[PDB]
């Protein structure tokens, strides 16, 4: 999820 | 007064997005994560590929070194961590326990411990030998960006959405102080420095702020980037000028002077934002890598 907006 | 920092290897083969890189203590290795579900060893020096580590299944948000460059900690929205004998590319321990994807992770300057942020909004401290969670912290009431020890272990610092940084006692789970400025905006990274005197914190409004968390008061402001989306590592960096360094959603690197807190430097060449950086332990060199339109990590060397 830290590479999702 | 300036770095030169020039690049020197372009690494690549994570499938899709990276999320993390980290220098291993011992100089010798770099850890990267992915959205593609992989942790990959790198060489330090000369970024020669070394090794693929996989079991989580799905994304891994973060990875963290043990003080003996042995083990790995990874996060995962598998809502998961897993405990790496690097060597072996064994999973020692599968951290089940967390209710929503797990987002940060870090051993204690001592790895026998490991704490966690994670969507659930908890801060949770693990055993290493046994996998076992020992607390849960109700910390946040959003989730939690970045967990991180202190020098001796004794302290952990929280950052969330909720636009708070929290420091907690390890041994009895208690906030002990709540840190949050004039605005409210969510607070997307949280370290302490080296010394252990300060936080270095990120905030979604395009600033990194320099903390001392005994006086509660922002000493110093970084601000000239971009960073209104993603959680994007900060780093001090030591090894010869005293900087702080932070990638950027304009797909630049940015070196700060810390005590004067002028733009030293800004590194370019990534296709899209660069989400993670790394400082070497001993060398100046410098870990870069970016999302999902490049893929690649960087290393460059002044």
């Amino acid at each position: 999820m830290r590479t999702e907006p | 007064v300036k770095p030169n920092y020039a690049l020197k290897f372009t690494l690549a083969g994570h499938t899709k997005a990276v999320s993390s890189v980290k220098f291993s203590p011992n100089g010798e290795w770099l850890a990267s994560s992915s959205a593609d579900k992989l942790i990959k060893i790198w060489g330090a020096y000369d970024g020669k590929f070394e090794k693929t580590i996989s079991g989580h299944k799905l994304g891994i948000s973060d990875v963290a070194w043990s003080s003996d460059s042995n083990l790995l900690v990874s996060a995962s929205d598998d809502k998961t961590l897993k405990i790496w004998d690097v060597s072996s590319g064994k999973c020692l321990k599968t951290l089940k326990g967390h209710s929503n994807y797990v987002f940060c992770c870090n051993f204690n300057p001592q790895s026998n411990l490991i704490v966690s942020g994670s969507f659930d909004e908890s801060v949770r401290i693990w055993d290493v030998k046994t996998g076992k969670c020992l607390k849960t912290l109700p910390a946040h009431s959003d989730p939690v960006s970045a967990v991180h020890f202190n020098r001796d272990g004794s302290l952990i610092v929280s950052s969330s959405y909720d636009g708070l940084c929290r420091i907690w006692d390890t041994a009895s789970g208690q906030c002990l102080k709540t840190l949050i400025d004039d605005d409210n905006p969510p607070v997307s990274f949280v370290k302490f420095s080296p010394n252990g005197k300060y936080i270095l914190a990120a905030t979604l409004d395009n600033t990194l702020k320099l903390w001392d968390y005994s006086k509660g008061k922002c000493l110093k402001t970084y601000t000239g980037h971009k960073n209104e989306k993603y959680c994007i590592f900060a780093n001090f960096s030591v090894t010869g000028g005293k900087w702080i360094v932070s990638g950027s959603e304009d797909n630049l690197v940015y070196i700060w002077n810390l005590q004067t807190k002028e733009i030293v430097q800004k590194l370019q060449g990534h296709t899209d934002v660069v989400i993670s950086t790394a400082c070497h332990p001993t060398e100046n060199i410098i870990a870069s890598a970016a999302l999902e339109n490049d893929k690649t990590i960087k290393l460059w060397k002044s």
